[PDB]
RNA sequence: UUAAGUUAGAAAGGGCGCACGGUGGAUGCCUUGGCACUAGGAGCCGAAGAAGGACGGGACUAACACCGAUAUGCUUUGGG
RNA sequence: CCGAUAGUGAACCAGUACCGUGAGGGAAAGGUGAAAAGCACCCCGGAAGGGGAGUGAAACAGUUCCUGAAACCGUGUGCCU
RNA sequence: GGUUCGUGGUAGGAGAGCGUUCUAAGGGCGGUGAAGUCAGACCGGAAGGACUGGUGGAGCGCUUAGAAGUGAGAAUGCCGGUAUGAGUAGCGAAAGAAGGGUGAGAAUCCCUUCCACCGAAUAUCUAAGGUUUCCUGAGGAAGGCUCGUCCGCUCAGGGUU
């Protein structure tokens, strides 16, 4: 069996979240957490909570062994975009996409 | 000045081959038994590896 | 009564996009470039049904030329020989003899030499 | 030597500020580049300390900030950073030839990723 | 072993196919709302203060609806 | 005759919001379920969010919640490079 | 029913048709799963049509005829969505530092000290204009070009003699 956790509609552009989620995909959960701890990105602490939720879910809902867990899947999906405007020169207003992310992490026993 | 053609998906993906993070340079401690950056103080033990601070 | 555009447009564009399966990038996804790609694929296929018949006759002739030169004939002499001999075996068949049973091909080239 | 994203006066002000802080608190958390400049400036002040002359006192007093460290109590007289450098800090490195500071690497700061270090005496 | 020759495999990334997701709100189904008419009625309100408003009124009230310091209603006659 | 880009500008507190000194211009925006039975309790989390448990025919119906196409964004991998 | 001569085609003429919505009549399908939607290696000379399986959860075909808001790839079309450029330009004149605190979290909030800037102003009043932005407590979704425990922001209560 395998445990899932998702952080839906996180304010954090998917691109910025994917560049970090790519480091943990397939690692042991112990190592993965350390990688997130020493990877100085805005995505890191957000992805850590999802990954730690996945591990809690795997330990409490499915009695799996938290010492034998690898991150099986980890992906970031696009959430709904907040549309904003930045006033530019000559009265013109340029669009700003405040993008959101669905961060999913799946842990599996091995 | 401006893009003559839109960049294709394949081409955009090829440009990003290199836009990526490197794994942190970290190892397990002796005292802590936990991960840490080499040449940094380990905050789990609350010291520099085994050397107390 | 009002007739809204419903279903028929999607059904017609999706058929065309499916015919563009395997094409590079946008050519297998987007109706407008898919439609051009499919039109062009049909045009090439129509042209290449004619070109395929020419292509194979050139391949047979090259192989007969080879098999005939191993008998000290050129293709031009052998085919003249067979016409004079009365033999009506076509190039697809000779080319197959010249690969599969060279003994038979040599027998036909013998008939050719005799007619010359 | 490092320009620390400052003009010449700003930088000289920053090195005077950090130097005094290191003499007053004996341990400060600052950026790596700042900490690699301070170690030069502070170890020169400690050298003037160990010298102990009036001349040396007046070289240090031209650099060290006029910060009250503490108020001791004899009539409670305040003790200035300059007195703490000649009366407390320097004499505790009397038989150490150089290397009065050590930089420990701590880790990057949340807000700007700046590499942070603890710089401390001994 | 030396020499000469031939051929394999590889993926930083990429392509095609497939599977599974996300986003997005097309499509279908639906209807509280509209559109055009028909038949009949009615075709005016105002100094006895109009049309249209403002501010108020609830136990708490931002809005809508209702009401006017007798204010989320009063009297009465019938219905139920 | 229309069936939510249609039909009124307006199915929704619309001549509203918004724009304009003003006259004036003028939108977008419908659908949980038969019933709230609208997720007790546990777990990670500061919260958001999630995973269980439960309700329900269905929750991949979870308070903007019928269906949920395409662009576009990803993960995996059979063949190729 | 067969012979003969034909069958490139723009503007354009002529013909026969496919499909869409609605009506009538007839005959049907459908909670044992309608329309829609997804998929497929099926069928027809074309427009097109089936069949099977998934999703969906209530309507829909077929025949003959009738009627039309009846078919889109182009209009620098209109509206919506989403790309590309790109993790790029930019982040809007300026001096900060450390210590202490607060807090889940601090370059960015609070306090302290030092430092620096304006000083015929970057100070103090007052009119206009704005109209609650003022004060206190709570908050951190959105707004703030970063962050945020903070705020001219959100929520409550207050406050002008
Ligand atoms: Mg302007
Ligand atoms: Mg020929
Ligand atoms: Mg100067
Ligand atoms: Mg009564
Ligand atoms: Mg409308
Ligand atoms: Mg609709
Ligand atoms: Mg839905
Ligand atoms: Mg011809
Ligand atoms: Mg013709
Ligand atoms: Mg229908
Ligand atoms: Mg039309
Ligand atoms: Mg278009
Ligand atoms: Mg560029
Ligand atoms: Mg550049
Ligand atoms: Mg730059
Ligand atoms: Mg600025
Ligand atoms: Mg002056
Ligand atoms: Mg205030
Ligand atoms: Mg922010
Ligand atoms: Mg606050
Ligand atoms: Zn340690």
């Amino acid at each position: 069996t395998s445990a899932k956790a998702v952080a839906k509609t996180v304010r954090i552009a998917p691109r910025k979240a994917r560049i970090v989620i790519d480091l943990i995909r397939g690692k042991q959960v112990g190592e993965a957490i350390a990688i997130l701890k020493y990877t100085p990105r805005s995505a890191s602490p957000i992805i850590e909570k999802v990954l730690k939720s996945a591990i809690a879910n795997a330990e409490h809902n499915y009695d799996l062994d938290i010492n034998n867990l690898v991150v099986e899947e980890a992906f970031v999906d696009e959430g709904p975009t907040l549309k904003r405007f930045r006033p530019r020169a000559q009265g013109r207003a340029s669009a700003i996409n405040k993008r959101t992310s669905h961060i999913t992490v799946v842990v599996s026993e091995v | 000045a401006v893009p003559f053609r839109r960049t294709s998906k394949a081409k955009k993906r090829k440009r990003r081959t290199h836009v990526k993070l490197q794994l942190p340079g970290m190892n397990e401690c002796s005292n802590c038994g936990e991960y840490r950056l080499s040449h940094h103080v380990c905050p789990e033990c609350g010291q520099y590896d085994g050397k107390d601070v | 009564p009002r007739v809204k555009g419903g279903t028929v447009t999607r059904k017609r564009r999706k058929k065309i996009v499916k015919l563009a399966k395997g094409y590079y990038g946008s050519k297998h996804l987007l109706f407008k470039v898919a439609n051009q790609a499919v039109m062009k694929s049909y045009q090439y296929a129509y042209r290449d049904r004619r070109q395929k018949k020419r292509d194979f006759r050139r391949l047979w002739i090259a192989r007969i030329n080879a098999a005939a030169r191993m008998q000290d004939l050129s293709y031009s002499k052998l085919m003249h020989g067979l016409k004079l001999a009365g033999i009506d075996i076509n190039r697809k068949m000779l080319a197959d003899l010249a690969v599969n049973d060279i003994a038979s091909f040599n027998t036909l080239a013998d008939s050719a030499k005799k007619a010359l | 030597y490092r320009k620390l994203g400052r003009t010449s006066s700003q930088r000289k002000a920053l090195l005077r500020d950090l130097a005094t802080d290191l003499i007053v608190f004996e341990r400060i958390e600052t950026t790596e580049a700042r900490a690699k400049e301070i170690r030069k400036v502070v170890e020169k002040l400690i050298t003037s300390g160990k010298k102990g002359d009036l001349h040396a006192r007046r070289q240090a007093a031209a650099f060290i900030r006029h910060e009250v460290v503490e108020v001791v109590q004899v009539k409670n007289r305040p003790v200035y950073a300059l007195q703490k450098l000649f009366d407390d800090v320097a004499p505790r490195y009397a038989e150490r030839q150089g290397g009065y500071t050590r930089i420990l690497k701590k880790g990057p700061r949340r807000g700007d990723g700046a590499p942070m270090v603890i710089i401390e005496l001994v």
